[PDB]
RNA sequence: GUGUAAGUGCACAAGGGAGCUUGACUGCGAGACGGACAUGUCGAGCAGGGACGAAAGUCGGGACUAGUGAUCCGGCACCUCU
């Protein structure tokens, strides 16, 4: 893992509209992600 | 000490239900997944290569790794390409980083695709890896739509030990992919 | 009417100069060749053009390993 | 003449040592290179003239 | 009925090592006043041989196989440096002072590392 | 008029006429065949006034195989010249041809039309020829 | 595929990539190849001072063979010569 050539890896939580939380990492500075539609939202992955 | 929940979802639930359902001689023979690769291709860099600059950081901030600068081994005259010129970025996953990455992507980014409607399950390549383009980057949540300044999609091809189409197949649906079913 | 061709380079003396064998001291030239048909063995060494001399004095014999045509100098015996 | 003949002087004594060529349109601006001063008996900068 | 379809990592591993010894063993070879220390390497031990490839006969060997060395609390590290002095112990034994080092196409470091200059410090002049 | 598309050396040395042939002895498409008896380059026109002289002959039924190709050139120097000066143009091409080769192939039902059919091919070859038809 | 014609080579790479660097050196050179003569070519190794390498070692330009002009006359710099 090369010292100072990659964006910096930010711990962060997904919410969403639905009340569901998930825990992982990513590059958003924030550190805290929101969104309006998941997987357990989208009417695709529920059969709608 | 840490442990990824879908490397968790996978050691506990899935690795038992693909055993129990293909009958493995061994235990080894049971299929994981070896890495995720994500490689853009420009091609108008032949003209101008102020759009690979764009494309590098795109990469970067989708995954968390700088990608690698793909030069172009062949000069062909049509495409106005020449031999060296940067034509590509990639970036290669393994470790902990695939499953954080195809976990964001399975339950938040694929959702957000726009008028999303599932993935063919022939997309695959015959020897247990399966492979699917996009034609946006504005769609993942790390980038600002503001700062795009035009739609550059990508393609993202899974690696699996799987042998036959099949055990791929019960790999990754049962891992949560939205197949579509013919 | 007239002809485009005619022209030629001089004759370059290759060849094996020296043949199985044949006694020779150090640093004689045993083949002059262009590619490494021949390849240097034991006692044998390279030079810059691909010509092959003897480092070592003794007596030539040409053998071959891997496949690949060798030249080699057996250190024949004091008197 | 693209690859002029040029000649190297050793920086401390000033001693015209030795000479080659070099792509003056590639390399317009003089040559540093380290070789070795007869002279001085060890190697010293040298200076394209 | 399983048909493995690509290369396995072990093979390829361990025939990538036989060809980039090959390309070391252009140079190197030894002979009866200096032989070539051969170097092998495993994930649970290590191996060293004196070869004299005049007529490929060894002449000493030292491994972590022996208890002695399993017997040293280290580490692997610690493993290597004891082998590095047992060859070398068993080289004057044998007669000889110099050597040349086959590292045997792994890349010289660590384990290797400790083990070269453990049998140049012991009196092996190479 | 059979002539190579491209040729990679277009002049080159006289095929040579030693030895009787090793490769083509024996008819292998159909039942009759002429076989050479005498070494001669049979150039290039020879061939096609021996092959229509043959489907005159057995008018419309019967497939004809001709084993040989002339692919090798020939030179001649433009006339009223003296010598030198380099080598002339190529001028017709020629296959070199060996006592034993089998140049044509008849393939006819009944055999008396046939012999003749080939016979009259015979004598617009330079060669002494005989027929040879397939079995032993 | 090898900068470049063809041939001999090269997959063990002489082909692709990376790090350092200037041996694209000074004084020499046993032994040879080829030759009418004049030219031309290979050279292990020794010494000085270096480069890479842990070390063994390799390096007196380039995978090899073409890319050049004798002598007279004259220019420039150095030398403990007259």
């Amino acid at each position: 893992m090369k010292t100072g050539i990659h964006p910096e890896y930010v711990d962060t939580t997904v919410q969403c509209g639905c009340g569901h939380s998930f825990t992982t990492r990513s590059t958003k500075q924030s550190g805290t992600i929101v969104v309006e539609v998941c997987s357990q939202c989208h009417p695709f992955y529920t059969g709608k | 000490k840490a442990l990824p929940r879908l490397k968790q979802r996978y050691r506990e639930e899935i690795r038992e239900a693909l055993q129990q359902e293909f009958n493995y001689a061994n235990v080894m023979q049971i299929p994981g997944v070896v890495k995720v690769v994500v490689n853009m291709g420009v091609g108008d860099a032949a003209r101008d290569a102020k759009l690979i600059n764009g494309a590098i950081n795109d990469l970067a901030l989708i995954t968390g790794q700088k990608p690698e600068v793909r030069r172009a081994r062949k000069s062909i005259a049509q495409f106005k390409l020449r031999e060296g010129m940067p034509i590509g970025a990639r970036v290669t996953l393994r470790g902990d980083r695939m499953w954080e990455f195809l976990d964001r992507l399975i339950s938040i980014a694929l959702p957000r695709i726009r008028d999303f409607r599932g993935l063919s399950p022939k997309q695959f390549d015959g020897t247990g890896n399966y492979t699917f383009g996009l034609n946006e980057q504005s769609m993942f949540h790390e980038i600002d739509v503001d700062s795009i300044d035009r739609p550059r999609g990508m393609d993202i091809t899974v690696v699996t030990t799987a042998t036959n189409d099949a055990e791929g197949r019960a790999l990754l649906r049962a891992l949560g992919f939205p197949f579509k079913e013919n | 009417s007239s002809s485009r061709n005619g022209r030629d380079s001089a004759a370059q003396r290759l060849g094996v100069k020296r043949f199985g064998g044949q006694v020779v001291k150090a640093g004689e030239i045993l083949v002059r060749q262009r590619g490494t048909h021949f390849h240097p063995g034991v006692n044998v060494g390279r030079g810059g053009d691909d010509t092959l001399f003897a480092l070592a004095p003794g007596a030539v014999e040409f053998g071959a390993k891997r496949g690949r045509k060798t030249v080699n100098i057996v250190p024949v015996a004091r008197p | 003449d693209v690859r002029p003949k040029i000649t190297l002087a050793c920086e401390v004594c000033k001693h015209r040592n030795y000479i080659t060529k070099k792509n003056r349109r590639n390399d317009p601006d003089r040559l540093e290179i380290k070789k070795f001063c007869p002279n001085c008996g060890t190697h010293q900068p040298h200076k394209e003239s | 009925a399983h048909k493995p379809v690509g290369q396995n990592i072990s093979e390829v591993r361990r025939n990538a090592r036989l060809r980039r010894h090959a390309r070391l063993r252009k140079k190197v070879a030894g002979t009866a006043e200096v032989p070539r220390l051969v170097v092998n390497r495993s994930a649970r031990h290590i191996h060293v041989q004196l070869v004299n490839d005049l007529n490929g006969t060894t002449l000493a060997a030292a491994s972590s196989i022996e208890a002695d060395v399993r017997a040293i609390d280290g580490d692997k590290k610690a493993h290597s440096v004891r082998v590095g002095q047992l060859i070398a112990e068993r080289a004057k034994a044998a007669g000889v002072e110099t050597v040349v080092f086959d590292r045997g196409g792994y890349t010289y470091g660590g384990r290797i590392a400790a083990l070269a200059d453990a049998a140049r410090e012991a009196g092996l002049k190479f | 008029m059979l002539i190579p598309r491209k040729v990679k050396h277009r002049k080159q040395h006289h095929p040579e006429q030693r030895g009787i042939a090793s490769g083509g002895t024996s008819v292998s498409f159909g039942d009759y065949g002429i076989q050479a008896l005498e070494h001669a380059y049979i150039t290039n026109r020879q061939i096609e006034s021996a092959r229509i002289a043959i489907n005159r002959h057995i008018k419309r039924g019967g497939k004809v195989w001709i084993n040989i190709f002339p692919d090798r050139p020939l030179t001649k120097k433009p006339a009223e010249t003296r010598m030198g000066s380099g080598k002339g143009s190529p001028e017709w091409w020629v296959a070199n041809v060996k006592p034993g080769r089998v140049l044509f192939e008849l393939s006819y039902p009944d055999e008396k039309t046939a012999r003749d059919a080939l016979t009259r091919a015979i004598h617009k070859l330079p060669i002494k020829a005989r027929i040879v038809t397939r079995e032993e």
